[PDB]
C-alpha cells in the first residue's frame, strides 16, 4: 500500500494494489492421431539395386516420415546432410522427397559432394550447387558382391558433354573420338562408354561396392503432404494447465463440457466472440477452457496512527479468520454478528471498523 | 482432332431463376445463440442462372467448357445419376496438369495428371437383353497418358447404374471454391421429389474434402454418360442415349450475410446485407 | 595452406553475449553416442580455414 500510494501515511479507506492470477503448471502439446507411414524398408535395404549411370528414382508422397526409424535396423557408414543440419528433420517439413539409389565404389563417396570435381560427378550424377539434401552410404558386401564375381555394375567412361543436374543418361551405342566414324567394329577411335567394375570380395574394403542413396527435399515451397514426426503428450482435465490445440495457444482449466458439436469442424465461441470450448483433436471429447486468471487484491487498513494491521480483500476468489462475502473473500477480518454503522465501504452491504485486543471486524 | 457424334440438335439456352441457395458457414469453428458477419464467396438471393437440358428419353446432348471463375455453385438434379464425373484444366491438349475427378461404378480416381482430351469427352455403357448386368463398354475419354503428378485411387464399391426414366428424385449439391490454390468441395444430397425447374428450400451445407493442389484452373467440363441398347439403331456414330437430367451452375461473387445460430450452432438463418434497406 | 586458425562449428547449446568458450566436447548428432571416443555420428566441432 506504501509503493502503491507513494506516500508513508497511509488514510483510513480501501486500495488496489495488484491482482491474484494463478501460474500454470504443466504444458501438453498434441496433434500425431494418423497412422500413416513412409515405405523406408525397400529404400534403405533391396534385393538389388541399379547402376550409377542407370539410377533409381523414387517418389515419397502422401505419408509421414520419421527420423528414428533409420537406426534401429540398420547400421551405415556415411551420413552427411548439405544444406540442412541432421537434428532440424523432426520439426520442419518436406516437400518433394526424392530418393536417388545408385551403387559406387569405397573410393568414389568422396566424389558425390555438391561442389567436387572427378568423374562420376560429372558423367554419371551432377549434383546442383545449391543442393540441400541428405547422402547416406553404406558398405553392402552381402548381395552386391557375388562370390563367383559380380560385373552387372555398370559405369559411363567416355562422353560428349557434361550433365545437367537432376538429368539421367542411358546409351549403349559406340562413342566417337575423332574420324573414321565405326558404328561397331571395336577398333581405333571407337570407345564404349559402359565398363565394368571391380567389385571382388578378396580386395580390400575400399573396392567393395557401397550403396549411396541421396535425399532431395524442398524447404519453404509449394504446398506439403509429407512432415516429419511429430511429439506427443496426456491429456490432463481440471486443471489450470497451458496447453497447444491445433495450433491454437491456450492456457486453462479444461472442465467437461454438456453440449455436443457437429462432426466436421472443431473449435468452439461463444456470445462474446472469444473462445468458450474446444474439442480434443485426439479423444474426440468437447472441452470448456476456462483459464485461472481471476480476481484482484485489495488492502484495507484503520489508518497508520491507528493500528499496523489490515484486512486483505481478494475480489472473486472462492473460500486465519477466512470469511466469504457476497462481494468477495476476506481475509484479516473476523464477521460479526452485530450491526454496526458503516466505515469503509467494501461491497453488497459488508462494511469494515476497527473495533473491540482491538481487531479489523467485518 | 478426335471422332465426334451426329444429330445433336443442340437448344438454346435459357435463363432461369434460383431461391436462396449457397450458405454456407464461414470457418472450422462453431458459435451459437450469436450474429456474426463475414465475407466469403457467395450466390446473392434471387440470382439469375443458366439452364442447361440433357433430356433425350429428345436429341439434346449438350456439354459445353466452362471458364472456371472465382468459386462455382454446383447444384444437380439427377435421379439414374447421368453426370458421372468432372475434369479441370486450361487448354486440354497434354501440355498443362489437368484435373479429372471421375466417379466410376467401381471406384473414385482423382488424377492430377498431364492428359490428352478430344473435342467430344462423355461416357459410356452398354445393357444387354438376355442378360440383366450393366457393364462399362466404351471408354471414349483420352487417347494416352505419360505424365503425373497426383493419383487418388478409393475403395472398390457397387453401384447399380440405373437407367430407368420418370422424375427428379435425387439432389446433388457441390461447392468448388480456391483460397491460396486449396480445391474446396462441399457436398450436400437431398432426397427432392419433384417434375422439373429447381425445387425451392433452404438448408446448410456439410464437407467434402479440402484435396491441396497448385495448379492454375481456367476452364472446366462435365461429363455425361451414354446409354447403348436395344433403342439404338446400331452404331456409336450416330446412336445414343444421354437420358433425363439437369444441372444447374452458378457462379460464386463475394457479398456479406448476417448468420442466424441456434442453441445446436447450425445456420437457421441468412440476412443478405444489401439486398434491400429493411435487410440492410 | 595456412591451416592454424580454426573455429567452433557443432555444439550442442548457444552462448550468452560477453562470454569465451574454451572447453570442446565431441557432438552428438542424433543416435549413437559417442562418450568420449568418436565413433558414429560424432562430429568434430574445431575445424580449419582454407
Amino acid at each position: 500500500t506504501k509503493c502503491t500510494l507513494k506516500s508513508f501515511t497511509v488514510e483510513k479507506g480501501i486500495y488496489q494494489t495488484s491482482n491474484f492470477r494463478v501460474q500454470p503448471t504443466e504444458s501438453i502439446v498434441r496433434f500425431p492421431n494418423i497412422t500413416n507411414l513412409c515405405p523406408f524398408g525397400e529404400v534403405f535395404n533391396a534385393t538389388r539395386f541399379a547402376s550409377v549411370y542407370a539410377w533409381n528414382r523414387k517418389r515419397i508422397s502422401n505419408c509421414v516420415a520419421d527420423y528414428s526409424v533409420l537406426y534401429n535396423s540398420a547400421s551405415f557408414s556415411t551420413f552427411k546432410c548439405y544444406g540442412v543440419s541432421p537434428t532440424k528433420l523432426n520439426d520442419l517439413c518436406f516437400t518433394n522427397v526424392y530418393a536417388d539409389s545408385f551403387v559406387i565404389r569405397g573410393d568414389e563417396v568422396r566424389q558425390i559432394a555438391p561442389g567436387q570435381t572427378g568423374k562420376i560427378a560429372d558423367y554419371n550424377y551432377k549434383l546442383p550447387d545449391d543442393f540441400t539434401g541428405c547422402v547416406i552410404a553404406w558398405n553392402s558386401n552381402n548381395l552386391d558382391s557375388k562370390v563367383g564375381g559380380n560385373y552387372n555394375y555398370l559405369y559411363r567412361l567416355f562422353r560428349k558433354s557434361n550433365l545437367k543436374p537432376f538429368e539421367r543418361d542411358i546409351s549403349t551405342e559406340i562413342y566417337q573420338a575423332g574420324s573414321t566414324p565405326c558404328n561397331g567394329v571395336e577398333g581405333f577411335n571407337c570407345y564404349f562408354p559402359l565398363q565394368s567394375y571391380g567389385f571382388q570380395p578378396t580386395n580390400g574394403v575400399g573396392y567393395q561396392p557401397y550403396r549411396v542413396v541421396v535425399l532431395s527435399f524442398e524447404l519453404l515451397h509449394a504446398p506439403a503432404t509429407v512432415c516429419g514426426p511429430k511429439k506427443s503428450t496426456n491429456l490432463v482435465k481440471n486443471k489450470c494447465v497451458n496447453f497447444n490445440f491445433n495450433g491454437l495457444t491456450g492456457t486453462g482449466v479444461l472442465t467437461e463440457s454438456n453440449k455436443k458439436f457437429l462432426p466436421f469442424q472443431q473449435f468452439g465461441r461463444d456470445i462474446a466472440d472469444t473462445t468458450d470450448a474446444v474439442r480434443d483433436p485426439q479423444t474426440l471429447e468437447i472441452l470448456d477452457i476456462t483459464p485461472c486468471s481471476f480476481g484482484g487484491v485489495s488492502v484495507i487498513t484503520p489508518g497508520t496512527n491507528t493500528s499496523n494491521q489490515v484486512a486483505v480483500l481478494y475480489q472473486d476468489v472462492n473460500c486465519s479468520n477466512v470469511f466469504q462475502t457476497r462481494a468477495g473473500c476476506l481475509i484479516g477480518a473476523e464477521h460479526v454478528n452485530n450491526s454496526y454503522e458503516c466505515d469503509i465501504p467494501i461491497g453488497a452491504g459488508i462494511c469494515a471498523s476497527y473495533q473491540t485486543s482491538q481487531s479489523i471486524i467485518a | 482432332q478426335c471422332v465426334n457424334l451426329t444429330t445433336r440438335t443442340q437448344l438454346p439456352p435459357a435463363y432461369t431463376n434460383s431461391f436462396t441457395r449457397g450458405v454456407y458457414y464461414p470457418d472450422k469453428v462453431f458459435r451459437s445463440s450469436v450474429l456474426h458477419s463475414t465475407q466469403d464467396l457467395f450466390l446473392p438471393f434471387f440470382s439469375n442462372v443458366t439452364w442447361f437440358h440433357a433430356i433425350h428419353v429428345t436429341k439434346r446432348f449438350d456439354n459445353p467448357v466452362l471458364p472456371f471463375n472465382d468459386g462455382v455453385y454446383f447444384a444437380s438434379t439427377e435421379k439414374s445419376n447421368i453426370i458421372r464425373g468432372w475434369i479441370f484444366g486450361t487448354t486440354l491438349d497434354s501440355k498443362t496438369q489437368s484435373l479429372l475427378i471421375v466417379n466410376n461404378a467401381t471406384n473414385v480416381v482423382i488424377k492430377v495428371c498431364e492428359f490428352q482430351f478430344c473435342n467430344d469427352p462423355f461416357l459410356g455403357v452398354y445393357y444387354h437383353k438376355n442378360n440383366k448386368s450393366w457393364m462399362e463398354s466404351e471408354f471414349r475419354v483420352y487417347s494416352s497418358a505419360n505424365n503425373c503428378t497426383f493419383e487418388y485411387v478409393s475403395q472398390p464399391f457397387l453401384m447399380d447404374l440405373e437407367g430407368k426414366q420418370g422424375n427428379f428424385k435425387n439432389l446433388r449439391e457441390f461447392v468448388f471454391k480456391n483460397i491460396d490454390g486449396y480445391f474446396k468441395i462441399y457436398s450436400k444430397h437431398t432426397p427432392i421429389n419433384l417434375v422439373r425447374d429447381l425445387p425451392q428450400g433452404f438448408s446448410a451445407l456439410e464437407p467434402l474434402v479440402d484435396l491441396p493442389i497448385g495448379i492454375n484452373i481456367t476452364r472446366f467440363q462435365t461429363l455425361l454418360a451414354l446409354h447403348r441398347s436395344y433403342l439404338t439403331p446400331g452404331d456409336s456414330s450416330s446412336g445414343w442415349t444421354a437420358g433425363a437430367a439437369a444441372y444447374y451452375v452458378g457462379y460464386l461473387q463475394p457479398r456479406t450475410f448476417l448468420l442466424k445460430y441456434n442453441e445446436n450452432g447450425t445456420i437457421t438463418d441468412a440476412v443478405d446485407c444489401a439486398l434491400d434497406p429493411l435487410s440492410e
